């Protein structure tokens, strides 16, 4: 039983940070990629990044400069900060656990365990 | 980069019907691709991996094949449980991508 | 330089100046116990896999019970001993045998003959692998016939030399 | 059961590298991706070829490592005999490392004639260490001269526990100690005064 | 006065070693604390085993000597292979130095298991260095495997003029040639490029 | 037409070491000046005793060049070995280089006892390396123990196209496979942490 | 260490376990096959710069066969095999005796006596070399004739325990 | 690689082919000239702390002679010379029973036996030392023993190939 | 058969730059001392500089401040630039092939292929 | 630094005559001196090098010679065309140096 | 025979530097530790420093920042500069010759030769 | 940081009596202590080092002993010279220290 908890703020204004963490409860936390991915309403997944317990990071190009993901392998968790948010930031933000398998073809990747969601959204009201 | 576009965009079929979905990556891919499905109201559930492989808890209706830059999810017989949006995802290193997703509805 | 490492006297009196590896040095978890004369080789060929490999073992033993044994190891005293104990050519004669295509010696398997009458013995050489397995005798059992020819040979000299000296 | 010169049985032995364990490193095989140097009854590196990196910076920070002295001495000569023995390694960015808190993960980018590359100086160390059980991962498109290649893009030495891996080879020695004289033998310059 | 097989008579030479000197150093032991190795008839180094150290920064200022190239070149020379013949060497601060003028001062500071210390390394080397007449100074504190330990704080090596030093020990070629062989053979990796 | 014991004819041979040429570097000498390193039949290493420099800045930009990563790998290695096989080179100014786009320049400035030099040094390499037909360009001053001077003020390797250049002493593998272990064997140390 | 590379089988079936210079190998451009005898010392000696010689045109043929060879070239490969190949102290001796004005091998020119009757010759020893020339025969006569004196003695001693074995 | 440095020839005519220790080399001031047969071991064996002692001395004489000698010291003549010289793995092995409290050879004292009758004698062995004094001669009356029933035997053994070449 | 053709204006005005350029065609370029020489009225030859292929060069000291030559062996050519022209630089400039032999005594040097000449007048007119 | 003194100033001969020129120099040459003839409205042409070697297409009437500090150059039966400005010139390591010239009239 | 001759003024005005030179007349001067120690009145022994013929010093904490020691191994002198004087810094000062012995146990040290001393007195007069 | 207390204060005993003077450090001192002797109006005096053996010029009167923590100088039979101010003396790497001193008056 693997469970991911999500917790963060997910009301916001614009130019404010959004600041998301997730706790995982079962099994190893090395050799896993622990993502953040968000789906906008009426818009498809996107992947924001993902993180390893050495600290290696990777991010979506297009948020790249705005977006610090980060790691706590005391307490096996991994936060995700959006800085300076505007209505584009407006979508249901979820924690996920990836692994890669590269020691053999075909490779393969997934997302296996999710956490429940958080709805974030951004306004002046 | 690695990209991948989903075809077609909505699948129209009655339950007990074969259903097909294609994604083509804009080159041949450095890993094969995991299918989810994703219903309103809850997380996104990991379908297939490696292009062919069920994960736990997916039952055997849910097929997968493909290599290269092509690859497809099939659904022998769907069941009303199975109208959902289906994603295709890809990782090259340090990147994961998803296709735009598919609706198979009614 | 050239490996010095005296192997340590034989537990086992039957062979009075040879080497004898214990059950924990073998895989058939047996003793087997080699002659003086196979043993005498060992401080004067260069090419022989089986006398670094029982300098190696002996070095282990010697270490276990003069000095005083930690879990953490002493890296540094292998690599100190490493060069008085085996020859890295040999090791590195059997890599380019590797890279080549060539049957060549894993250290793993040694093969020898046995006068069974007398109990004495060869000293071991290699079993070869090759494509990932190990040679069948009969690709390399030309050499396995040297090696008679060459007990043989030795012997019946020294029964000459004692025919002298008796005489 | 095989008879020669009708007076000589043919018989055999293995040797049971494992006792060795206490006074050197052994290196053995698991399968075609992992490796193992096991130093002891308690400690080793695995090393992993892989598509998958777990590194994605350009930092080796040996210095800072060694001043705060956290890691496992015999590990960090196991890592640098290995280093030393690459020959022509010239691409400082195709290693890249992380040894906060005494940990060793060591990370060779083999990505790209095929001989000058650090993918081959690299491969060739890496079949001299794991000397045995590498050649099913190795040679796969064969090069001129002694020129290996891979489909791999990575290679990974990251420290581990004893565990009983060698299920494709057997442990060894052999290729630690024959690695020991390859050490910088054939490094480049790169300053007038080392 | 000690026949064998009643025709054997067993005889003894003692070779005078101090004839070399003109060819390579010789080094010998005075007593516990004090030992030397002479290059010729008018130079040497001594090295001490003291709880009073002679420096007290954080300078080894080898480039600028270099530059400057005032010291003695088979001084340096042996200086060069004492360090580099110690194991695992990781604590920089741990060695200090003096080369104004052209002089030698080179200080090695033992103070902290003790094996993976800077102190079992540096006592190592000078145990191969000043072969014959370290044991005397050496495993007080006896340590596991090779590992020796001792009550001194610091390691000092100076240059001096010739004097007839060697009371506890003849002088030998030994020590220095056979530690010829291991620089090098131990060193840790710094950074990716030598 | 050389009978020994009535019944032993003195016959002789002699090698054909070009043969060697694509496995092993063959070195060998034109005239006083000029002498070669040729690799395989294409690529090799001119180096000439000259009083001509071609080179007048202080520069080496070794790591740039590796960076570029466009120089023939094994001219490379050849120069390397060449640099690390000097005795005491302790002065980085007198060795200036140019390597851009990928081409190998080396000069070794030798103008200035004369033992504790860098043109000693460099000149007993140069005698190792380009070893047959050395000897009449060296010596001219003869020098204490196993020193070499000479009247050139510099020493030039620069890289070169085959030709047939051995006029003087045949084409040898020797000189560089000894050379390849005096590698490191008399280098000073210019930090703590190599 | 030491040396390790074995010598391939001869080509020529003259000489069944001994060592064959081909028409490339030599300057005159012609062929010389060596017998076992002399080419099982190269096995056991340490200061025979023809062994190291024979080592190393074996190994560069050998490569040659093997392994893809392609004109740019693998300074790593001969920089591995080096020393398993030859002795680079004897390179060293010679550099010494270079230095001391002592007459030197250089490596290119090589001695050796033939029975001309049966064939059979000794192991080539270097031409030495001195002031930019080779020693005149004279100077080295000496070594010359000990080498026939070595090829009678050791040859009559053969001679003795075939005696003994036939009878 | 291995030792290739060739003996100079013995001053002392009383031993033609063997070597000569003069009254400066030895402590006790006098001369010692060891035969041509013991000497001939030092060309093959790699593990005689002696014979790589008569190297060094051998070397530093002919150094003095030939070469311009200075006060100053070429550190790097030494250097360069030392394996072509002495076995450094020697040295080590003797480390590695220092270490381990075995007893073990510091190079400065040697024995050999010496038949009074003749004056032929045996290679001098390094008298070991333990705890900072030499070993009591009855410590390792064995080794001497060992090295008399050798002598005996050799000698039997040319004896008998010299009757043979006689007849 | 050698040939420099020397490029560059002559008639300037103090504090300007003079840019002369000698274009080589004919032999090889490396392995020589591209050399530029003047000539004052009413005064001797004088050595301003040379470089060679690498781009090393040699410059007359008393001029070193005000000097600059450089080289592009892509079309085989060198250039000399002398900033801030006085009255003193009023003279005619040489472009000069110039080998140097270095490997056996006695060493020599000369210039033995020599371009036409440009004149160069600076004036207030 | 190495400097050149010609002598004389000025040399006044008569066609057929001998010329003698020379070249001193501060301190031993580091390469032997190159003789120039220069002419009004044309370049300097090289007439000797190393002290004694003619250049291409120099006629056998001039001559050199000289080591040390001391050079000389030699017109055995000048011609009316030999009447020019001639220069030594002196290389040290990236340092070329003239000498201020002899003016040869008739 | 050894003296240690001492010079310096013992005359100072509050915030000026005490400047105290001590000369070795006798014996080597390497191999000691050259010290500064003083006596202010009704008071003990206070130890300032010491140096030797390195320039390698050793100073009291409590002054660590104001003191400085030199040596000049020509002559066989060291120096002692204390700056920003104070009203506790009136003491007579010595200095004297030190000499550690830490070869064997027991370790010892001693101040065996002292010169005469120097008083110095702060004060607005 | 190793520090020197001296016991006691101040000692009040006639000539030809037995002085005894302790210095204790506050941990195990790194070299055994020195003792001093000191008038006003001149320089202290060393008196003892290595906590037993006597300088030169010293009396046999003045002894020595301790060790760990515990250092005591021993004066057997007074003189009235002997009457002045005691320091023990402990000296650490590059760190000299001084007992607050101890005073014997008649
Ligand atoms: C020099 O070269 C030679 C020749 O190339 C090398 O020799 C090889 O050495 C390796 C390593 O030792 C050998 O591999 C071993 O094989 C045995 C036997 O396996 C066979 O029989 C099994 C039933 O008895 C069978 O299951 C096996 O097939 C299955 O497994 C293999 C992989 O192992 C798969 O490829 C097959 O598809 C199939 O699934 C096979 O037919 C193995 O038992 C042995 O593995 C055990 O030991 C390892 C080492 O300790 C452990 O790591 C493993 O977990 C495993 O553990 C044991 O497994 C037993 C079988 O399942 C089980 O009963 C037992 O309980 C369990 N545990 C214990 C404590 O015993 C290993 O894989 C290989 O066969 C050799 N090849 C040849 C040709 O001889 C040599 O190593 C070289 N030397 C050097 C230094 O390089
Ligand atoms: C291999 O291992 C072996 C065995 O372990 C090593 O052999 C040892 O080698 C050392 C070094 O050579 C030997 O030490 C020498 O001993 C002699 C003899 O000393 C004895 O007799 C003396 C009277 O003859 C007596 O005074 C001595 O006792 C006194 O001194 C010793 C210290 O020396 C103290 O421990 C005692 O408490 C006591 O005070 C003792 O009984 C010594 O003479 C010799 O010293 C002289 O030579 C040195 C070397 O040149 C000089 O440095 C010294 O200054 C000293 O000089 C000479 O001293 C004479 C005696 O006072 C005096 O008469 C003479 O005028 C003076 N000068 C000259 C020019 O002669 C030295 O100490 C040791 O005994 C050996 N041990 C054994 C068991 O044999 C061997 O070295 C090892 N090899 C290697 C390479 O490591
Ligand atoms: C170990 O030590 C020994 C002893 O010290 C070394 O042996 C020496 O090795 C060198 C190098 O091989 C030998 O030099 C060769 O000599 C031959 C013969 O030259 C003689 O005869 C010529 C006529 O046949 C004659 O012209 C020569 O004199 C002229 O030239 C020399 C310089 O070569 C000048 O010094 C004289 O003043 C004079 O002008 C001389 O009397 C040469 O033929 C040979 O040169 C050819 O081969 C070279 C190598 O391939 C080429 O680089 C040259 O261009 C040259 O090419 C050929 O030249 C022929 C002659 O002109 C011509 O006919 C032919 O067409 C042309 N091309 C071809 C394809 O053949 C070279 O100079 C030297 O003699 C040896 N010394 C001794 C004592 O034996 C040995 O090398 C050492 N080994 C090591 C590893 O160091
Ligand atoms: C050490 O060398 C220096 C070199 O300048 C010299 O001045 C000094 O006297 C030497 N030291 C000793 C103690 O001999």
């Amino acid at each position: 039983q693997v469970q991911l908890q999500e917790s963060g703020a997910g009301l916001l204004k614009p130019s404010e940070t959004l600041s998301l963490s997730c706790t995982v409860d079962g099994e190893s936390f090395n050799g896993f990629f622990w993502t953040w991915i968000r789906q906008p309403p009426g818009k498809g997944l996107e992947w924001i990044g993902e993180i390893n317990h050495l600290a290696s990071t990777g991010y979506n190009p297009s948020l790249k400069s705005r977006v610090t993901i980060s790691v706590d392998t005391s307490k096996n968790q991994f936060s995700l900060k959006l800085t300076s948010v505007t209505a584009a930031d407006t979508a249901v933000y979820y924690c996920a656990r990836g692994y890669s398998y590269g020691f053999a073809w075909p490779n393969y990747h997934y997302l296996d365990v999710w956490g429940k969601g958080t709805t974030v959204t951004v306004s002046s009201a | 980069e690695i990209v991948l576009t989903q075809s077609p965009a909505t699948l129209s079929l009655s339950p007990g019907e074969r259903a097909t979905l294609s994604c083509r990556a804009s080159q041949s891919v450095s890993s094969y691709l995991a299918w989810y499905q994703h219903k309103p109201g809850q997380a996104p559930r990991l379908l297939i991996y490696g292009a062919s492989k069920r994960a736990t808890g997916i039952p055997s209706r849910f097929s997968g094949s493909g290599s290269g830059t092509d690859f497809s999810l099939t659904i022998s017989s769907l069941e009303p449980e199975d109208f959902a949006v289906y994603y295709c995802q890809h990782r090259s290193d340090w990147r994961t991508t998803f296709g735009q997703g598919t609706r198979l509805e009614i | 330089g050239t490996f010095t490492w005296t192997l340590s006297d034989s537990e086992g009196k039957d062979t009075p100046g040879g080497y004898c590896l214990t059950r924990w040095m073998l895989i058939e978890a047996e003793l087997k116990c080699f002659g003086n004369t196979a043993v005498a080789k060992c401080n004067e060929k260069h090419d022989e896999e089986f006398c670094d490999m029982l300098r190696l073992f002996d070095f282990n033993k010697q270490a276990i019970q003069r000095l005083k044994a930690e879990a953490q190891m002493s890296i540094q005293l292998i690599n100190k001993a490493v060069n008085a104990l085996i020859n890295d050519q040999l090791i590195m004669k059997n890599h380019l045998r590797d890279i080549m295509g060539i049957p060549y010696c894993n250290y793993s398997k040694y093969w020898y003959l046995n006068h069974t009458t007398t109990g004495r013995t060869s000293l071991p050489k290699c079993w070869l692998v090759s494509n990932g397995s190990y040679l069948n005798e009969t690709h390399f059992s030309d050499d396995i016939e040297q090696q008679a020819d060459n007990m043989i040979t030795e012997m019946l000299q020294k029964e000459y030399m004692e025919r002298q000296g008796k005489t | 059961t095989s008879l020669y010169k009708g007076v000589y049985e043919l018989q055999t032995l293995e040797l049971n590298m494992e006792t060795l364990n206490m006074t050197m490193p052994l290196s053995c095989t698991k399968n075609n991706s992992h490796h193992y140097i096991m130093v002891g009854n308690e400690t080793g590196l695995e090393l992993t070829l892989t598509n998958t990196s777990i590194i994605n910076h350009k930092f080796c920070n040996l210095s800072d490592a060694h001043k705060k002295n956290l890691y496992d001495h015999a590990l960090m000569s196991i890592i640098s005999t290995f280093h030393l023995s690459i020959p022509n390694f010239n691409q400082y960015e195709a290693m890249s490392c992380d040894f906060n808190g005494g940990k060793i993960s060591v990370q060779y980018n083999l990505s790209h004639n095929h001989c000058g590359t650090v993918a081959n100086g690299v491969l060739q160390t890496f079949m001299r260490m794991a000397w045995g059980g590498s050649y099913i991962a190795l040679d796969s498109g064969r090069g001129n001269w002694d020129c290996i290649m891979t489909s791999y893009q990575y290679l990974i030495i990251q420290n581990t526990t004893w565990e009983d891996h060698c299920q494709f080879s057997r442990p060894s020695p052999i290729g630690y100690l024959g690695l020991l004289s390859q050490r910088t033998r054939d490094i480049y310059i790169s300053r007038r005064l080392l």
